[PDB]
């Protein structure tokens, strides 16, 4: 039998973390499963005596017996080996459904440590039964016999989620586990093809099954390592394949197929076997057929949607090989894709063809956020060349993906600096800035091709300036004023594009520019007469969709950051910067009432901001520790003015109200310093700003505050919490009401 | 070790006195003279390779004196060897201790097999002692186990209870806390106390 006990097996992993031969030698208990007990009727009348023997005996409890009784039910186990279960572990309430899965988890932990880790005696100990590569595919399996739904089922009633999810969790863990073992094997290079044909077999038996990403990990290194398998067996696995275009519903096996034809090129560039082969019958041919199977849509589903360094870097190393074995098959694709379209296209229609763009679109999701693999395409100047091909195709098509494929690229702030180099230096940004230009002319000329392009031609432009520097300024003279022209024209676009001119936004002086397009564009066709309403009503036009104010707000908030210039809308209007606070009026007025929670907090987060840094705009300390001008100016007088107002400062204090994504919990912070922040010099402004400019006083704000209740008490709790800014700020509020 | 050399050249001998044996298939003459040799690893080889043609009743047939060892060693498909080593025993002592130790032990095997070996024990009658108590036990699995199937109350998922049930002998404590109280068996928890002998009245009434 085998110990049913978890501490062996957490002692021996430390060991490795020392190794003890003897330990290890106990041996075959790394077999994974618990195949051979189940549930035992045998068992049962056993154990119910409350005399139970194991493989000295105990006396077992009422008690104890129910334990017992409830692991056999819940996991098919037999009863004799759930009491051996709880015995080793400390008797709590269910803990030897804990050393159940303990005993497992590191038991795999060991096998993957050492298959991997290790190159030696033991780890061939381990292969050389040759029981673990037997059982690895069936341990796989066993995770797999749906016995936690059809409980769920009949659960269904009075259920227990809780329960389940712990085993839930130990479970993926293990096929997790299990990934690493099965890489590791591939490593180690066992024997032959016929593994991989029955694999290839296991996994076809799971399209939509996310489990497959599992395998990802195992399948294509194998491919690459070709060479390790005996010629004789590549040979016959390529023949294999071939005959085995069929499988037009198994997508993820034509997928598999497909690598193993891209590896196999670089593999057959060995005299023998590439002199035996003919090109078009034996590799293009069939290659060609995968791409029809869907074989792209798959690898680019993976990509998408997803032991995270083997499989990336495993992942890593396919896309290269695809790049730069395949670029033959990339021009087939890519003259074919531009004759196929003839001059109602559905968007079926067009996607069908769209095999290439797909390509892109792959490398845009396994690249992004890994800087260190982005790095390659702009280290030298093959992904190099990639680059430089794909550049050059012109159709509108595959032009967007490329534009976005790239973004996925640049960013980290360093390639983003290769990014900015690539169009400046060696298409060029300007020839960017044109197209935007001339889609521009043709729109209000006019007066979903058009705003695919566009999408994406924004979304380039943005994600580099973000991460750029000084290049931001340059960037700043080809797009700034195109990008401002490009807003006036009504495009559903003009989120976006609020969201790329922001980024443009400079901290320094140089800013006015940019506040003397934002007030012409929302002061351009207004009608203002002397109310204050009118002035609400030219932003409200303009903006009039969601994007357009969220964008909005986004510009804004830049902007206002050490804000902008004195006698803004000179000539055009009363001036000043105030009739932009009003707006917000507007906005965080109906706020509350925004029918979605996740967009909701999407704006409030931005005006929070805004109106902290507003606060912050003035010095008050100059004064408690050209003067009335700038006094009327700055943006803190008409903010101080309208938070007083109660529909303002009550929206911010339900935010303290009801705290906790982790993005909502800045939200609190904010609100919090907020309010720290009006407190603090709420004087100031009663006292020493007020009466500069000057509207109405104060009285409505403390009531709210002081007198609700439920604010104090809440942030009376918030100071026992570890965030710091909102512990610490959330004391000191109570103190200034005090 | 002593060295493997030995053994592993043998073995090649070995497998050529069975592969010889094979063809054979004037017969008895080739058979006897190699029973009929006194060589202990030889013979436990020759009883391998027969357990492995299946040829295993013959077995049972093989006087010679290394075969009662084999058998013994071996005896921990080995119960087809124990079927083979009850059956073997003509005596009746050995022969019951053998299908005692069959039914107590740990490979499935069904309860009413447990159970027939248990007649079958019993029929070849302190051995005695642990023999009838284990028939008792056993019946009362047999019994809580037919019960399940009527009882309403169950699922037939939870078909581990049957599996622990034939699966083996179970404590008496087990099988009255673990069975008969959730499964309100109050005639088998009654029967269960029976065998344990416990007198108390309140307990009992």
């Amino acid at each position: 039998s085998a110990a049913s006990l978890w501490g062996p097996y957490k002692d021996i992993w430390h060991k490795v973390g020392l190794l003890d031969k003897i330990l290890k030698k106990h041996k075959p208990d790394f077999i994974s499963l618990f195949k051979n007990p189940p549930k035992n009727v045998q068992q049962h009348e056993k154990v119910q005596k409350a005399s139970t023997e194991g493989v000295g005996t105990r006396l077992l409890p009422e008690q104890l017996i129910k334990e017992a009784f409830i692991l056999s039910d819940l996991f098919d186990i037999g009863e004799l080996a759930a009491v051996e279960l709880l015995l080793a572990g400390e008797h709590q309430q269910l803990v030897a459904v804990l050393l159940y899965w303990d005993g497992k988890r590191c038991i795999a932990n060991s096998l993957k440590a050492l298959i991997q880790s290790r190159r030696p005696e033991l780890a061939s100990m381990t292969t050389r039964f040759t029981g673990l590569t037997y059982k690895v595919l069936t341990l796989v399996s066993q995770i797999d016999v749906n016995n936690e739904f059809e409980k769920l089922q009949r659960e269904r009633g009075l259920g227990s989620e809780k329960h389940r999810k712990e085993v839930s969790d130990l479970i993926k863990e293990c096929r997790q586990s299990l990934a690493e073992s099965l890489f590791a094997w591939a490593c180690q290079s066992p024997l032959g093809k016929e593994d991989t044909l029955l694999l290839i077999g296991h996994l076809e038996r799971v399209s939509l099954d996310a489990v497959n990403l599992a395998l990802l990990m195992a399948l294509l290194y194998c491919f690459d390592i070709s060479f390790i398998e005996q010629k004789q067996y590549i040979a016959t696995i390529h023949s294999r394949l071939q005959d085995s275009q069929l499988w037009k519903l198994p997508g993820l096996q034509a997928t598999v197929r497909l690598a193993w034809a891209l590896a196999l090129r670089g593999i057959s560039q060995l005299p023998d076997v590439t002199a035996l082969a003919e090109f078009t019958e034996a590799d293009e041919a069939m290659a060609e057929l995968a791409i029809a199977d869907n074989v792209f849509l798959f690898l680019m589903e993976s990509v998408v949607v997803s032991q995270e360094e083997f499989y990336i870097r495993r992942v890593h190393n396919l896309i290269t090989d695809f790049l730069a074995l395949m670029p033959m098959k990339v021009k087939q694709l890519r003259n074919r894709a531009d004759e196929d379209a003839r001059m109602m296209g559905n968007e079926p229609p067009i996607s069908l063809r769209r095999d290439l763009e797909h390509l892109m679109l792959l490398i845009g999701e396994l690249y992004k956020k890994n800087p260190e693999l982005a790095l390659e395409y702009w280290c030298p100047t093959v992904l190099s060349k990639f680059v430089r091909q794909m550049g050059d195709l012109l159709p509108p098509t595959i032009y967007i993906p490329y534009l976005k494929m790239l973004q996925g690229l640049a960013n980290g702030p360093q390639c983003a600096h290769y990014c900015f180099s690539l169009l400046k230096v060696n298409v060029s940004w300007e020839h960017f800035f044109h197209s935007l230009m001339l889609y521009h002319e043709h729109l209000r000329k006019d007066l979903q091709k058009e705003q695919d392009g566009l999408i994406a031609f924004l979304q380039l432009t943005s994600t580099i300036i973000t991460w750029s520097e000084n290049a931001r300024l340059a960037l700043c003279e080809t797009p700034v004023v195109v990008i401002l022209g490009l807003l006036q024209c009504s495009i559903p676009l003009k989120a976006e594009l609020l969201k790329t001119l922001a980024a443009f936004g400079k901290s320094p002086e140089i800013a006015a520019s940019l506040w003397q397009s934002l007030e012409y564009t929302i002061l351009q066709t207004v009608r203002i007469p002397s109310g204050i309403e009118v002035e609400l009503n030219e932003i409200e036009s303009r903006c009039e969709e969601y994007p357009l104010t969220r964008a909005f707000c986004q510009l804004i908030s830049t902007l206002v950051e050490s804000s902008f210039p004195s006698n803004l809308g000179a000539g055009l209007r009363p001036p000043g910067f105030d009739p932009y606070l009003q707006f917000l009026r507007d906005s965080v007025f109906r706020f509350r009432t925004r029918a979605r929670a996740a967009e909701k907090w999407e704006v409030a987060e931005v005006v929070l901001e805004v109106f902290y840094k507003l606060l912050r705009d003035y010095e008050p300390q100059l004064e408690d520790f050209g003067e009335e001008i700038i006094a009327y100016k700055p943006p803190g007088f008409s903010l101080m003015y309208h938070l007083l107002n109660e529909p303002m400062l009550e929206l911010a204090l339900s935010l303290l109200e009801e705290g906790v994504k982790k993005h909502l919990e800045k939200a609190v912070q904010h609100c919090l310093a907020l309010l720290n922040l009006t407190l603090q010099k709420e004087n100031l402004f009663m006292d020493l700003l007020r009466e500069s400019q000057l509207v109405c006083p104060l009285e409505q704000l403390l009531q709210g505050i002081n007198p609700k209740a439920d604010n104090v008490v809440n942030i009376a709790r918030y100071l026992y919490h570890g965030n710091p800014e909102l512990a610490f700020e959330s004391a000191k509020i109570l103190c200034c009401i005090s | 070790d002593v060295g493997l050399q030995a053994f592993q050249e043998r073995l090649n001998s070995y497998k050529c006195i069975t592969d010889t044996l094979q063809e054979l298939v004037e017969a008895g003459h080739h058979f006897e003279q190699m029973l009929k040799l006194s060589q202990r690893l030889f013979s436990i080889a020759l009883y391998n390779w027969l357990i492995q043609v299946d040829l295993a009743d013959k077995l049972l047939q093989v006087a010679s004196p290394f075969l009662e060892p084999h058998l013994v060693r071996m005896a921990k498909r080995y119960m087809d060897l124990l079927w083979r080593y009850y059956e073997k025993n003509r005596s009746f002592s050995n022969a019951a201790r053998v299908l005692s130790r069959l039914a107590d032990m740990h490979t499935e095997i069904s309860l009413q097999q447990r159970l027939e070996y248990i007649a079958r024990a019993i029929l070849s009658a302190e051995f005695l002692h642990e023999l009838e108590e284990k028939m008792e036990v056993a019946r009362i699995q047999l019994q809580i186990q037919e019960t399940l199937q009527r009882q309403y109350s169950h699922h037939s998922s939870v078909q581990d209870a049957v599996s622990q049930l034939d699966s083996e002998l179970m404590d008496i404590t087990k099988l009255y806390g673990e069975f008969a109280d959730p499964f309100k068996l109050a005639e088998c928890k009654l029967a269960i106390i029976h065998c344990a002998g416990y007198s108390d009245p309140i307990l009992v009434q």
